[PDB]
């Protein structure tokens, strides 16, 4: 449970937020493997 | 809310860009719920410390004198990862500290005075506190401050980080003194390029740097390095000529916040991957951007600062004695007629009350300072608040192997020549009940034990030795079902079946009820089954010797020892079969202060020793009311060892074996920090 | 009711230096 709202919290928190268009390859990466880290953790989750 | 990170402090630009590199490759490796390298970066080591201090960053590389620094209130940082040197096959955790010179300058050490000096900075351990507190002595007064009196001692010098305000002659070779890589003069290579330009005359680096800066032979056939009793000799006897040792350099942090295991989990993937050239992609220990950025260049590997060990013991007693003289100023004269008061040690409200009394009924030369265990005592003596103190031979082992000297042996034989003669040592046995006559050698396993404490000889060493040639486990609350061995962890049963309460079972000290000597007999007479102790046990406490109730009862025809072979012996046979010898308790303290402890106890032996009668109502020194306190308490005088000063000596070669076979299994954490020091 | 639990698919484990948790059901980890 904590972790189900932990990784929701943390996507609001990047949905709150200043948006860029243009993204170097290395950050990215980080971005993706963030993003999809949580809604993995989610899915895994409200199974649990 | 919120998850683990790691954060490292950077000094410059150079540390920036190759704290970047190690932040991408440490999150290359490690899974993404590991943490990962982040840096901040500040102006200076200093503001750094504050920087850790305050909670912005967690863990910065310091040297030992910037150690010392930062050891100081209200900093409270703490050394937890040092590094080594040598090749993996052979790791080295001091360095030395030379003076390398142009060749043909031909100058002396002594008459240095009015020359070009350049160092790596002020306050650094190769570079400052070594050649000043070499330099110091020669000065006239006034010497305080350090800086205005060196200052007029060479004609002008360089030495970063120091203070060009208030003193300009410290940068009177480098026009600002900043403590930063963007100084070209800051760092070792900074001050051998001091050297290699020619605007300075002498430079401090370690053995190494002239080995990392030229690749030519002939550039080190120029160089050279002064010595000590004012010769010269090329580079490459270091070994021979060095003015000191110094410990390495330091990962330091915090010591409430923490956290160690986070930082030594990290570095060891960085060890395992980037430090013997396993990758040519990158490297932890060099860069192209610069060297000795974020970790020094003649590095090969990190090693883990024990939990014990704090900042003092970790940079000695002759480096902090030197630096807190040269910090404060103070050249010693000490002529050595008279003697300060010991500074004797206690624990815990028995042993601190009977040596208040002493130190009311000796002038003033014996006052007391108190520590709650034994090992926690000792550390007490190598830092230097306590002097001297008596303790049993497993612990002369320990503090021995710290660094210690014993002095006086106790005496336990009655005789005219009792003060000259080195006694035999005495012995120690198991006792078993008469109720239960099946119990033998050949079988132990499952039944009850009695032990006096974790570490001694009589319950510890000479059972656990012999025992562990027969059970070859490490453990052995797996091989009784329970005992008393208090000095063990709270986990076990042999805390467990002990007697103090509450919070104090299984504590080492007098306040548990099953601690020693006679609380041993007391577990074996109580609850136990075999106990562990000396032979001298059993008649001290047999017969209403003791004036406690449950002594007072007992005999000693009932209570018999056991053999190795498995056959009963009477009581008062005991050399027919004894578990194994044990030296006599003996009186360790500092090597500096081994004349006036020496000089004070053979007067204080003379006064309040075994001579004395009427015991009752005024003072005896030695008798006790069978706590076994300060000493033991059948000590009848206590005799001067004379060519026989180690611990190696004292205790001697089968006793040294037995613990060297044991060794394996000790879980004393001093014992592993005065271990860990050794290279 | 029934005395009994049908399904006894709460127990779990994870790696001791709790870099990945799994499950009992499918498909057992999340990554
Ligand atoms: C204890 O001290 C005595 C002397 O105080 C040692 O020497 C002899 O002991 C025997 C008894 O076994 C006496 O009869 C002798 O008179 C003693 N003196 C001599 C021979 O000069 C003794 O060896 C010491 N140790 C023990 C274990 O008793
Ligand atoms: C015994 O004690 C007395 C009382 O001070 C002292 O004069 C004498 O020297 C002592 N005897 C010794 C130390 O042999
Ligand atoms: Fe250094
Ligand atoms: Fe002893």
């Amino acid at each position: 449970l904590q972790k189900v709202k932990h990784s929701i919290d943390q996507v609001t928190a990047l949905s709150d937020g200043v948006k860029p268009k243009q993204v170097t390859k290395n950050r990215l990466k980080e971005y993706y493997f963030n993003i999809g880290n949580y809604y993995s953790i989610f899915k895994f989750g409200k199974d649990s | 809310v919120p998850d683990k990170t790691v954060r490292w402090c950077a000094v410059s630009e150079h540390e920036a860009t190759k704290c970047q590199s190690f932040r991408d490759h440490m999150k290359s490796v490690i899974p993404s719920d590991g943490p990962s390298v982040a840096c901040v970066k500040k102006a200076s080591y200093l503001d750094c410390i504050r920087a850790i201090a305050a909670n912005e960053a967690d863990a910065v590389t310091l040297d030992a004198g910037l150690v010392y620094d930062a050891y100081l209130a209200p900093n409270n940082l703490k050394p937890v990862v040092a590094e080594f040197y040598g090749s993996k096959e052979d790791p080295q955790t001091f360095y030395y500290a030379v003076a390398v010179v142009k060749k043909d300058s031909g100058f002396q050490m002594n008459q240095l005075r009015g020359k070009k000096s350049c160092h790596t900075g002020l306050g650094r351990s190769a570079g400052w506190n070594i050649p000043i507190g070499l330099l110091y002595c020669d000065l006239p007064e006034p010497r305080k401050p350090l800086e205005k009196a060196v200052a007029n001692f060479f004609s002008g010098s360089c030495a970063p980080c120091a203070d060009g305000t208030d003193f300009p002659q410290l940068c009177q070779l480098c026009p600002g003194c900043g403590c930063s890589t963007l100084n070209q003069y800051f760092g070792y290579s900074g001050a051998f390029k001091c050297l290699k330009d020619g605007a300075g005359d002498v430079a401090f680096v370690k053995h190494s740097t002239i080995f990392e800066n030229l690749a030519n032979k002939a550039d080190r056939d120029q160089y050279e390095l002064l010595c000590l009793d004012n010769t010269r000799k090329p580079v490459d006897e270091y070994k021979d000529c060095h003015l000191a040792q110094v410990p390495s350099h330091t990962v330091v942090a915090r010591s409430m916040g923490g956290k160690e295991d986070l930082i030594w989990e990290l570095l060891n993937q960085a060890q395992e991957h980037f430090g013997k050239d396993k990758s040519k992609e990158f490297q932890l220990f060099s860069s192209p951007h610069g060297k000795d950025l974020l970790f020094k260049d003649s590095a090969h590997g990190f090693l883990k600062v024990p939990p014990r060990m704090d900042a003092k013991m970790y940079l000695g007693y002759e480096y902090v004695t030197a630096i807190r003289n040269l910090r404060e100023g103070t050249c010693p004269e000490a002529p050595t007629d008279e003697c300060k008061p010991v500074k004797w040690c206690a624990l815990s409200h028995h042993e601190r009350l009977k040596c208040d009394e002493w130190s009311v009924n000796s002038v003033g030369k014996i006052e007391c300072v108190s520590a709650e265990t034994t090992e926690d005592c000792i550390a007490k003596i190598m830092n230097g608040e306590a002097d001297a103190m008596s303790l049993d031979g497993g612990f002369v082992y320990i503090a021995g192997k710290c660094g210690l000297v014993p002095v006086l042996a106790e005496n336990y034989n009655k005789s005219d020549n009792c003060e000259d003669t080195p006694e035999a040592g005495y012995f120690a046995v198991a006792v078993v009940k008469k109720s239960a006559s099946d119990l033998t050698w050949d079988n132990l396993k499952g039944k009850k034990s009695c032990h006096t404490a974790v570490g001694r000889t009589a319950g510890w060493n000479i059972p656990m030795g012999l025992l562990y040639n027969k059970i070859n486990h490490c453990r052995f609350d797996e091989f009784f079902s329970e005992g008393c061995a208090p000095g063990s962890k709270k986990d076990s049963s042999l805390c467990k079946l002990c007697m103090g309460s509450g919070l104090n079972l299984c504590e080492p000290n007098n306040k548990e009820g099953y601690y020693g000597y006679t609380g041993a007999f007391r577990c074996l007479v109580e609850k136990g089954d075999v106990a562990f102790v000396k032979h001298q046990t059993v008649p001290q406490n047999t017969g209403g010797k003791n004036p406690d109730p449950w002594a007072k009862n007992l005999n000693e025809k009932d209570y018999e020892l056991l053999c190795l072979d498995g056959t009963r012996k009477p009581v008062e046979e005991y050399a027919n079969c004894h578990l194994a010898r044990a030296p006599n308790h003996a009186v360790v303290t500092r090597k500096d202060k081994e004349a006036c402890v020496h000089k004070i106890l053979r007067q204080q032996q003379h006064l309040f020793g075994s001579n004395v009668t009427d015991c009752s109502g005024n003072f005896c020194l030695f008798r006790s009311e069978t706590k076994d306190l300060l000493f033991r308490d059948d000590t009848v005088c206590l005799a001067k060892l004379h060519d026989r000063n180690t611990y190696e000596k004292y205790l001697g070669e089968e006793y040294v074996k037995a613990v060297g076979n044991l060794r394996k299994c000790s879980t004393s954490s001093l014992l592993e920090a005065c271990t860990f020091r050794r290279p | 009711s029934t005395n009994t639990t049908d399904n006894i698919d709460y127990f779990d484990i994870s790696d001791e230096s709790n870099y990945y948790l799994i499950s009992q059901l499918r498909p057992h980890f999340s990554n």
